This record gives structure tokens, sequence and C-alpha cells, in this order.
């Protein structure tokens, strides 16, 4: 795919949730369907577990490599942490390519 | 064994296996005949203004092998891999071989 990632013929499947309709007071019969319902919302917890396979580096390069580091000059906040109001801060985009290999 | 047969082979390598790392280092050395086969008494009086400089001693015909430096066993890339990923390290075992002698 153009955005990035893994292209799959059979992807992890769509998961769908709805609140069941609960009706308001009805005192008479009609063929026409009920349009009056009690107002409701739902809340809960979800857990996702994922397994990943890793490929190890086997480099023979003598000199030291480039690495991602936490490096800031005179910082006024910690990046990837909450602020005084409680809002999360994420200033930098992070890629995967820091290691080097010969062609 | 013989004039035409090699005593040993070159090994320079690092192997990483979970909690253990093994380092192999090979070098070529030269030995001078020091003191012309004799033992000499050596001594000093005060020098650069200091009596702490004064000593009495012996110089010898022999030479010695020293490996007490980290760069002797570690590549700069291998040292970066250890400092980045581990809380601590300690030494466990040492093996030494001397071979391919030429007078």
């Amino acid at each position: 795919p153009a955005m990035g990632g893994f292209g799959l013929k059979h992807p992890p499947p769509m998961m769908l949730i709805k609140n069941t309709p609960v009706p308001g007071n009805i005192t008479s019969f009609s063929d026409v369907p009920v349009s009056s319902f009690i107002t409701q919302y739902s809340t809960g917890q979800v857990t996702v577990e994922m397994e990943w396979e890793l490929k190890k580096e086997n480099s023979k390069r003598w000199n030291p490599e480039i690495q991602y580091t936490n490096n800031y000059n005179d910082p006024q906040f910690v990046d990837f942490a909450p602020d005084s109001t409680g809002e999360y801060r994420s200033t930098r985009p992070i890629g995967t390519r820091y290691l080097t290999r010969p062609l | 064994d013989g004039v035409g047969n090699a005593s040993g082979d070159w090994h320079c390598d690092s192997t990483w296996m979970g909690d253990r790392v093994v380092t192999k280092s090979t070098r070529t050395w030269v030995l001078p005949s020091y003191n012309n086969h004799q033992y000499r008494e050596i001594k000093s009086g005060s020098v650069d203004g200091s009596n702490a400089n004064a000593y009495f001693g012996y110089s010898t015909p022999w030479g010695y092998f020293d490996f007490n430096r980290f760069h002797s066993h570690w590549s700069p890339r291998d040292w970066q891999r250890l400092i980045n990923n581990y809380w601590g390290f300690r030494p466990r075992s040492l093996r030494v071989k001397i071979f391919n002698i030429q007078v």
C-alpha cells in the first residue's frame, strides 16, 4: 500500500457493536413501526494482544551507527508526557530506519 | 611439528548469546633482545624538584604481554550495542594462545 505497511488478502476482520432498541410506552396497536424509544448509551473496556516476529541485525561495520535519541536543548517540557493541564504532547514523527546495510 | 606447518589460525570476532557475549582478538607482535642478555641495577635521585621521584630497582632481559584496556577486546560498534541496551556487565573467563614463532 502507498501510505505504508502490509497488504493483506484476508485482513483482521471488522468488529461491529450496537445498543439494542428499548421502546417507550405504547398503549395502542399499529401496523406502522414504533418510532419512540428510551434514550441510552453504553460504556466498557477493550483489550488487544498482538504477536510480532523480529529479524536480527548481523552487521560487520567497525565504526558506530546513527540511533534515535531523546535530545533537546534547554527543554521547557518533557516530550511524550502529559502537561500541567493533563494533555499528551508528541512533537516529533518517528521512522524505523537508523541501521545501515551494504547493497 | 615443522618448519613448513602453521601452529595456529587468525580469530577476530564477537558472538552475542542472550546473557553472555564472547570476544576474540588476534594481533602480530615483535620482541627485541633487551639489555643484551643482562640484568641491570636501576636507580634515581630527586628530579624536577621532588624526592618522591627517587627509587631503587632492577631492569630485566624479558618482555611481557598486557591486555588491560577495553579497545583491545571491543570494536567501537560492539561497545555502542552494550552501552545502549544493558544495566551491567562483568568478566568470567580468559584464554591465551602464542603461535607462528619466527626468530
